């Protein structure tokens, strides 16, 4: 169990895309450090928010 | 008609050079299979791809 719980924390801190951590709670909803927006248009205000919640032990 | 200057031929060759330039930039991609082969096509896109290749290897 100590081995399994250790791996989950290891995954959360090391889940990274383009030098950005995802599963550590960076992009949560309540208290996020960074807010993720995707550009899906050719105009000024075509933006939709993305949430990735905290997934540590 | 003015015979000492051929403006209509000038427009023909000036457009010819530009179309000849873009044609050469497309042989590279088809012969290689990669959209970006030299800098200038997309500076940010080339940089992000190399950082991804760091993770892949």
């Amino acid at each position: 169990v100590s081995q399994l719980v250790d791996e989950i924390d290891r995954i959360a801190s090391q889940a990274e895309f383009n030098k950005m951590k995802l599963l550590t709670g960076a992009f949560a909803r309540l208290n996020p450090t960074a807010s993720m927006w995707f550009h899906i248009g050719a105009n000024m205000h075509q933006r939709e928010r993305v949430y990735i919640e905290t997934m540590n032990t | 008609m003015i015979i000492n200057h051929n403006v209509s031929a000038i427009f023909a060759h000036r457009t010819l050079k530009s179309n000849d330039a873009n044609l050469s930039k497309d042989i590279e991609k088809l012969s290689s299979g990669m959209r970006i082969n030299k800098a200038g096509d997309d500076a940010s896109g080339l940089a992000v791809s190399e950082k991804m290749r760091t993770q892949i290897a």
